[PDB]
RNA sequence: UUAAUUGCGAUAACGAACGAGACCUUAACCUACUAAAUAGUGGUGCUAGCAUUUGCUGGUUAUCCACUUCUUAGAGGGACUAUCGGUUUCAAGCCGAUGGAAGUUUGAGGCAAUAACAGGUCUGUGAUGCCCUUAGACGUUCUGGGCCGCACGCGCGCUACACUGACGGAGCCAGCGAGUCUAACCUUGGCCGAGAGGUCUUGGUAAUCUUGUGAAACUCCGUCGUGCUGGGGAUAGAGCAUUGUAAUUAUUGCUCUUCAACGAGGAAUUCCUAGUAAGCGCAAGUCAUCAGCUUGCGUUGAUUACGUCCCUGCCCUUUGUACACAC
C-alpha cells in the first residue's frame, strides 16, 4: 500500500451516465504546481482533502 | 462443572487480560450458566477486580 | 459461593415413562420433552416436587425422578387443581383425566374414531385431510400433499 | 339532556330538513334560501323567496 | 421557490418613483409604512411586497 | 478540582469531567492523533460530548451532518436490521461499554486509536462504472475524503453483524479486536480485507 | 435528616425491601401463589416463585406513596404487558385482579393502607412512618 | 417575598416547569434528587448544565422542575434546558451582568440547544401512507 | 344566587361580539365578576371517502368544524336578573341559564 | 434562473386575464394585553412523616390570598430570505458565514386553469330516458343454507427465522378522539373468581368522570444458551366465560396439552431526502362481538444525498402526415 497525496480547490460540474460520478480539479501541497482534474465516487466541495493510490494518471468523462 | 478441570480453571484464569462470560465459553470448552458462576465466584474470591460489573456483559479486566 | 464439582452421578441419557429424554439440561424443562407436558405444567411438578430448581437434568439423584412420576400420574388428589388437566371432564365419565405420552395419541385417536362413526360434520373434514377449525384453505395450507 | 355537540350536529341536520323541503316545496315561489334562529321557549325561521306574495 | 411574481414586481415599482426619501434602508421601519400609502387588505401579502422594494433599496444603494 | 457540593447528594466523582484536565466523562481526551491526513476536519472529535445523545438539527443541510462527532456518528452508524431501526440508546450503551475494551491491551488511549482505526478501512480507491451496458466496464477512480469517513463508517458495519448471527459473542466485543487491525492493516479484520477486495482492481483500470 | 422513598433508588428500594418481608414473613403467605401467571399477558410464571408476594407488596407500597388514590383498575393496567396472541400483533392486556386484590387485603391487614375518601386507598399514619424509617437504612447500608 | 422565578421548556411534548427559589440549594426532579434519572447513562448528561458553569454558584440556588409529555429521552431533554432556562432567570434577578454572560457563552459554546428549543415536531400523517412520505406498497400486474 | 351563563357556536365573530355586549353590561354599575372562561376549543373531524365508487386511487378528506364554548357566572340577588333578560342573540350562538 | 410563461432580458410587443401564485387551517414563539377551582403555580391556615438543629416530601375547596410562567384560545406582533463576501448585462437568480421558533414556497394540507377518457357508478337516492316483471310478480315478508368453500397462481398485511436475543421482575412517559334520557354509553370504586368474566354501587351531556387513558417498544436486576433449542405459534383436542332470538363449518376471550414449516429466502419490484424511513403502541371507523384492514395520534428514532436524463413518464420544442365523430 503505497502513498501519495494532494487535495481539492474548487468545484466544476460532474459526469457519469447517472450522475453520481464527480470530477474536480485538485492540488497537492509541495511544489505547487501541480493542477489536474480527478474523478471521486463520493461528494466534494471547495477545500476538501484529496486521496488515492498511485501519483498521477487522470481520468475523463465516464460515458 | 467438574473436578480435572477446576485445577485448570483456578490456574488459567489469572492469565487473560480480559474476561468475560463470552471469553470463558469461546476458549474453556464452558457453558453459559457454568461461565456465569466462574465470573461471579472469581469476582467474589479476589485477585481480579470487578472495574464495570453491568447489565448482560461484565466487563473485566486482569489485576495482579 | 454455589458450585458443586462432579463426583460421577451425572448419567448423559434418561428413561422416563417409555419416552427418551436427554440430560445435560435443566430439569424444569427436562420433562417438556416428553407427549402431554408442557412450560407451564413442567413447572408446577418441578415446584411442587421442591427438588432446588435450578439443577441439571443429569445430576439428580434416584430419589426424585420416580417422585415426579407419581405425582404427576394422580394429580388432582395431590392439590394439582383440575384446570390443570388438558383432559377436564372427560367425555366418557364426566372426571377429570391428564394423558400422557402413551395416552395423548390413543385418546386424541379414540376422539377422531367416536367423532368419525356419528358422521358429525368435524368428522368427515378430519377424515378427507381438511381443517375443521373453519379457516380458509383458498390460498392458505397448499403444500400438504 | 343531550350533549353540546350532538344537540349542535342535530341542529344543523334540522337545518339541512327546511333547505331541501323549502327548495322542493317552493321551487316556484322563487325559493333562496333559509335563516334558522334560535331562541329560548319561541323561535323563528327566515326564509327568503322571490315572489313574497305567494308564499304568504 | 422564492421568486417573486407579477403583482408584487409591478406593486413594487409604483412606490419608490415618489417615495425614494420613506423607503429606508431597513426592514422594520417600512414593512408597515407601505400599509398607510398603499393599501393591502392582507397581513401576509403586505409583508413580500415590503420586502421586494425594501431589496431593490439594498441593490439599488 | 475545586471539590464544592450542593444540597443534593451529589457524588463528587461526576464533578470532575471538565472541571479538571477536560478528558472524556471517564477517558483521556487531550491526545487523540489523527493517523491520516485524508480524514482532518471530517471527524469532527475536539469538541468532546457527554453522552453520543445530541438528537440535533444536525441533518437537514448538505455537508453539515460531519460536523458532530465522530463517536455521535458512529453511533448512528448502528442501528439497523429493521428490528433496531431508531432505539438509539440501545447503541449509545455499547459504545460507552466498548470504549474501556481498547484501554487495556497496551492501553494507547482508545480514542487516540479510534481514528488510527480508519486509515485502511475506507476503500483507497472505488470503480465507478461507465453507462455501457453488457460487461459493465467499471473504471477505477479516486474516492473523495468524505467516502472514506463517511461510508467508511459504514464499512465497520455493513455486515460486522455476520459475525453475531446464532453465535455466543457480544456485539461488544468484537469491535475491540478489529480497532487495532485497522490501525496495523491486519489480515482478519473486516473494514480492512474488504478495503483491498473493494480495490482488487487497484492498478488496472488506469 | 431529610431522607425519603423519593430520594431513594427504586432498585434500592425494592432489594432492601425484599429482605424486609422475607426475613420477616408475619403478614401471611396466599395458597395460590405457586401458580400465578402474575397477568393473562404473560405466558410464564415468575422463575422465583420462592416469595415474590414481598416483591410486589413493596411496590403497591411504593406505587401508593406518591400517588394519591389507587383502585384494583390502576394497577392491573400499570402491571399488564404485551402477549404474543398468535401470529397477531402485540397487545396490551390487564393484569390478574385476584392477586391485586389479595396482596392489597394484606397491605390492610398490617395496616399500613387503608381505605380512602373518595374512593381508592391512602397512606395509614402508622404505614408512612415505616416507609420512611426503613426508606432511612436503606440509604447507610450502601454508605 | 422568597427570591423566585419562573421558567419552562419543551423538547418534543414535555413541559418542565422549573420552579426556582431561594435556599441551601438542592436541586430534585418530581422530589426526587438526580441520582435517579432514568435510562442510567444519561445521568452525566442531565449534569451537563450544572457542570459546563461549575457547582461553585449552585450553593445558593434551588430549582423544583415538573415535567410531562413525551418518551424518556424527551424529558430528560426537558430538565436540563428548563433548569438551565432557570439559571438565566435567576441571573436575570439576582447576580452581577459579568458572571452572567461568561455562563451563557460556555452554555452555548458547547451546544446551542440547552438555550435553544428544538423546532422540529412532527407533522400530520397523510392517507396513502402509513406516515406523512410513506406510501402503500403498490404493484404492477 | 350562583347564575351562570353559557354561550356555544361554531363561528367566532358572533360569540365574540355578544361576549362583549355581556362583559360591557357587567362593567356596568359595579358587578364584581369573573373574567370569560375560554374552553379549549374541540375539531369535530370526520373522515370519509371522496369517491362514492370503488373504482380509482385511495383518497380520503377530513370534514372538519370547530366548537367555541365560554361561559360566564353572575354573583348577586335578583337585581340584575330583571334587564338582563333581554336577548341579544345572533343567528349562530346560543344562550342558556344555569344557576347553583 | 426558479418546484412553476416564476422572474430579468428580447424582438414590432403594449398590455392584460384564469391557474400557479395569492387565501385559509394545523404544528412552531410570545415571561408584551384579556382572563380561568370545569387547567393550574406559589404562599398563608389544618393535618402526617424523616432526622429534628435549619429543611424536605405529601394531602386538604368553602381554609383563603397574588399570578398566567407552564394548559388553554381571542385580538395581535413576528421571517421579509435581513448583513457581508463570492456568481451574473455585475439583472432576475444561486452559494457560505455572521439573529433565531423557523433561510428545502417555515413545514404540510384545503382550494386547486381550459380540455379529454365514449375511465367507475342504473347495487346511492323517492331524479334518472328506454325495455322488462307487475299478484303461484323479478315487489315485500318468514325458515334454512351461500357469500368462508380446494388440484392450483398471484396482491395488499401480521408473526417470525435468536444474543442489538427469549423469558420473569422493578423504574416506566403522552397525544388525537369517544362516551346514556326516555335510552340504557363511557365505566371509576368495593367484593368474588388464576383468567376470561360476574355482583353491588359511584361519577359524567363531559377541560371537571372514564383518563395522568401510568400503553408497548424503552433502561437496571436475574434464568438461558448457539442447541429447528427456552426462538416460532401454524396444527389440532378438552374445559371455563362473554356477545347475540339463535352461534355447529370452534364469533370472540381465558386455562392446559399437542409444538409443523421457517434456518434472513433466485429473477424483478415497491416507498423514502428529515423527525423523514423504520420499530412500537394508542384513539376513532365498521360493532351486539370480533382487527392481522383504513384514518388519525403519540413514542423511540438510522445510514445518507443536496444531483442526472441512458431507462420509467411528463412538460416546451422541431418536423412529417392521402387523418379531422381525429391510429
Amino acid at each position: 500500500t503505497p502513498v501519495t497525496l494532494a487535495k481539492v480547490i474548487k468545484v466544476l460540474g460532474r459526469t457519469g451516465s447517472r450522475g453520481g460520478v464527480t470530477q474536480v480539479r485538485v492540488e497537492f501541497l509541495e511544489d505547487t504546481s501541480r493542477t489536474i482534474v480527478r474523478n471521486v465516487k463520493g461528494p466534494v466541495r471547495e477545500n476538501d482533502i484529496l486521496v488515492l493510490m498511485e501519483s498521477e494518471r487522470e481520468a475523463r468523462r465516464l460515458r | 462443572l467438574d473436578q480435572e478441570k477446576y485445577d485448570r480453571i483456578l490456574k488459567e484464569v489469572p492469565t487473560y487480560r480480559y474476561v468475560s462470560v463470552s471469553v470463558l465459553v469461546d476458549r474453556l470448552k464452558i457453558g453459559g450458566s457454568l461461565a456465569r458462576i466462574a465470573l461471579r465466584h472469581l469476582e467474589k474470591e479476589g485477585i481480579i477486580k470487578p472495574i464495570s460489573k453491568h447489565s448482560k456483559q461484565a466487563i473485566y479486566t486482569r489485576a495482579t | 459461593s454455589l458450585v458443586v464439582q462432579e463426583q460421577g452421578s451425572f448419567q448423559h441419557i434418561l428413561r422416563l415413562l417409555n419416552t427418551n429424554v436427554d440430560g445435560n439440561i435443566k430439569i424444569v424443562y427436562a420433562l417438556t420433552t416428553i407427549k402431554g407436558v408442557g412450560r407451564r405444567y413442567s413447572n408446577l411438578v418441578c415446584k411442587k416436587a421442591d427438588v432446588d430448581l435450578h439443577k441439571r437434568a443429569g445430576e439428580l439423584t434416584q430419589e426424585e425422578l420416580e417422585r415426579i412420576v407419581q405425582i404427576m400420574q394422580n394429580p388432582t388428589h395431590y392439590k394439582i387443581p383440575a384446570w390443570f388437566l388438558n383432559r377436564q371432564n372427560d367425555i366418557t365419565d364426566g372426571k377429570d383425566y391428564h394423558t400422557l405420552a402413551n395416552n395423548v395419541e390413543s385418546k386424541l385417536r379414540d376422539d377422531l374414531e367416536r367423532l368419525k362413526k356419528i358422521r358429525a360434520h368435524r368428522g368427515i373434514r378430519h377424515f378427507w385431510g381438511l381443517r375443521v377449525r373453519g379457516q380458509h384453505t383458498k390460498t392458505t395450507g397448499r403444500r400438504r400433499a | 339532556l343531550i350533549s353540546k355537540k350532538r344537540k349542535l350536529v342535530a341542529d344543523g341536520v334540522f337545518y339541512a330538513e327546511l333547505n331541501e323541503f323549502f327548495t322542493r316545496e317552493l321551487a316556484e315561489e322563487g325559493y333562496s334560501g333559509v335563516e334558522v334562529r334560535v331562541t329560548p321557549t319561541k323561535t323563528e325561521v327566515i326564509i327568503r323567496a322571490t315572489r313574497t306574495q305567494d308564499v304568504l | 421557490g422564492r421568486v417573486r411574481t407579477k403583482t408584487v414586481k409591478r406593486a413594487s415599482k409604483a412606490l419608490i418613483e415618489r417615495y425614494y426619501p420613506k423607503l429606508t434602508l431597513d426592514f422594520q421601519t417600512n414593512k408597515r409604512l407601505c400599509d398607510e400609502i398603499a393599501t393591502i387588505q392582507s397581513k401576509r401579502l403586505r409583508n413580500k411586497i415590503a420586502g421586494y422594494t425594501t431589496h431593490l433599496m439594498k441593490r439599488i444603494q | 478540582f475545586t471539590p464544592v457540593v450542593l444540597a443534593t447528594p451529589i457524588p463528587e466523582e461526576v464533578q470532575q469531567a471538565q472541571t479538571e484536565i477536560k478528558l472524556f466523562n471517564k477517558w483521556s481526551f487531550e491526545e487523540v492523533e489523527v493517523k491520516d491526513a485524508s480524514l482532518v476536519d471530517y471527524v469532527q472529535v475536539r469538541q468532546p460530548i457527554f453522552v453520543a445523545h445530541t438528537a440535533g438539527r444536525y441533518a437537514n443541510k448538505r455537508f453539515r451532518k460531519a460536523q458532530c462527532p465522530i463517536i455521535e456518528r458512529l453511533t448512528n452508524s448502528l442501528m439497523m436490521n429493521g428490528r433496531n431501526n431508531g432505539k438509539k440508546l440501545k447503541a449509545v450503551r455499547i459504545i460507552k461499554h466498548t470504549l474501556d475494551i481498547i484501554n487495556v491491551l497496551t492501553d494507547q488511549n482508545p480514542i487516540q486509536v479510534v481514528v488510527d482505526a480508519i486509515t485502511n478501512t475506507g476503500p483507497r480507491e472505488d470503480t465507478t462504472r461507465v453507462g455501457g451496458g453488457g460487461a459493465a466496464r467499471r473504471q477505477a477512480v479516486d474516492v473523495s475524503p468524505l467516502r472514506r469517513v463517511n461510508q467508511a463508517i459504514a464499512l465497520l458495519t455493513i455486515g460486522a453483524r455476520e459475525a453475531a448471527f446464532r453465535n455466543i459473542k457480544t456485539i461488544a466485543e468484537t469491535l475491540a479486536e478489529e480497532l487495532i487491525n485497522a490501525a496495523k492493516g491486519s489480515s482478519t479484520s473486516y473494514a480492512i480485507k474488504k478495503k483491498d477486495e473493494l480495490e482488487r482492481v487497484a492498478k488496472s483500470n488506469r | 435528616p431529610g431522607v425519603s422513598v423519593r430520594d431513594v433508588a427504586a432498585q434500592d428500594f425494592i432489594n432492601a425491601y425484599a429482605s424486609f418481608l422475607q426475613r420477616q414473613g408475619k403478614l401471611e403467605v396466599p395458597g395460590y401463589v405457586d401458580i400465578v401467571k402474575t397477568s393473562s399477558g404473560n405466558e410464564m410464571p415468575p422463575q422465583d416463585a420462592e416469595g415474590w408476594f414481598y416483591k410486589r407488596a413493596a411496590s403497591v407500597a411504593r406505587h401508593i406513596y406518591m400517588r394519591k388514590q389507587v383502585g384494583v383498575g390502576k394497577l392491573n393496567k400499570l402491571y399488564g404487558g404485551a402477549k404474543s396472541r398468535g401470529v397477531r400483533p402485540y397487545k396490551h392486556i390487564d393484569a390478574s385482579g385476584s392477586i391485586n386484590r389479595k396482596v392489597l387485603q394484606a397491605l390492610e391487614k398490617i395496616g399500613i393502607v387503608e381505605i380512602s375518601p373518595k374512593g381508592g386507598r391512602r397512606i395509614s399514619e402508622n404505614g408512612q412512618r415505616d416507609l420512611d424509617r426503613i426508606a432511612a437504612q436503606t440509604l447507610e447500608e450502601d454508605e | 417575598a422568597v427570591p423566585s422565578v419562573q421558567t419552562f421548556g419543551k423538547k418534543k411534548s414535555a413541559t418542565a416547569v422549573a420552579h426556582v427559589k431561594a435556599g441551601k440549594g438542592l436541586i430534585k426532579v418530581n422530589g426526587s434528587p438526580i441520582t435517579l434519572v432514568e435510562p442510567e447513562i444519561l445521568r452525566f448528561k442531565v449534569y451537563e448544565p450544572l457542570l459546563l458553569v461549575g457547582l461553585d454558584k449552585f450553593s445558593n440556588i434551588d430549582i423544583r422542575v415538573r415535567v410531562t409529555g413525551g418518551g424518556h429521552v424527551s424529558q430528560v431533554y426537558a430538565i436540563r434546558q428548563a433548569i438551565a432556562k432557570g439559571l438565566v432567570a435567576y441571573h436575570q434577578k439576582y447576580v452581577d451582568e459579568q458572571s452572567k454572560n461568561e455562563l451563557k457563552k460556555a452554555f452555548t459554546s458547547y451546544d446551542r440547544t440547552l438555550l435553544i428549543a428544538d423546532s422540529r415536531r412532527p407533522e400530520p400523517k397523510k392517507f396513502g401512507g402509513k406516515g406523512a412520505r410513506s406510501r402503500f406498497q403498490k404493484s404492477y400486474r | 344566587i350562583k347564575i351562570r351563563i353559557t354561550l356555544t357556536s361554531t363561528k367566532v365573530k358572533q360569540l365574540e361580539n355578544v361576549s362583549s355586549n355581556i362583559v360591557k353590561n357587567a362593567e356596568q354599575h359595579n358587578l364584581v365578576k369573573k373574567g370569560p372562561v375560554r374552553l379549549p376549543t374541540k375539531v369535530l373531524k370526520i373522515s370519509t371517502r371522496k369517491t362514492p365508487n370503488g373504482e380509482g386511487s385511495k383518497t380520503w378528506e377530513t370534514y372538519e368544524m370547530r366548537i367555541h364554548k365560554r361561559y360566564i357566572d353572575l354573583e348577586a340577588p335578583v337585581q340584575i336578573v330583571k334587564r338582563i333578560t333581554q336577548i341579544t342573540i345572533e343567528p349562530g350562538v346560543d344562550v342558556e341559564v344555569v344557576v347553583a
